[PDB]
């Protein structure tokens, strides 16, 4: 899965960035999030989250259908690794399982259930 | 560039309804 955020921001940047961050916020789990390719769904403004490690992926959609202001009628689908991952995980145990190597954690959205579609 | 770090009571509303 294709970020932006990585076409536009080199590999030594990220990672320099991503280590100064897990430093000043060791309790906080660095997320970026993208739109999906080829969603048809609100944009987001900003790309780049401090959140808990203790939230859970269901109190993240929360949090994100409300700044790209879907109603609950709508739907959000999360992608990690082409995945959706559990609901009722912890942003802590997706960045364990699932950071990259730049010491992000990368989540994709979308109104549809599969990435890409 | 800037990190959006969610407060503490934004994320007391997402505990809340879930
Ligand atoms: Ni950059
Ligand atoms: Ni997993
Ligand atoms: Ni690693």
């Amino acid at each position: 899965m294709k970020f932006v955020y990585k076409e536009e921001h080199p590999f030594e940047k990220r990672r320099s960035e991503g280590e100064k961050i897990r430093k000043k916020y060791p309790d906080r789990v660095p997320v970026i999030v993208e739109k999906a390719p080829k969603a048809r769904i609100g944009d987001l403004d900003k790309k780049k989250y401090l959140v808990p490690s203790d939230l859970t992926v269901g109190q993240f959609y929360f949090l994100i259908r409300k700044r790209i202001h879907l109603r609950a009628e709508d739907a959000l689908f999360f992608f990690v690794n082409n995945v959706i991952p559990p609901t009722s995980a912890t942003m802590g145990q997706l960045y364990q399982e699932h950071h990259e190597e730049d010491f992000f954690l990368y989540i994709a959205y979308s109104d549809e259930s599969v990435y890409g579609l | 560039e800037e990190w959006v770090i969610v407060s503490d009571e934004e994320i007391e509303e997402a505990r809340q309804k879930a």
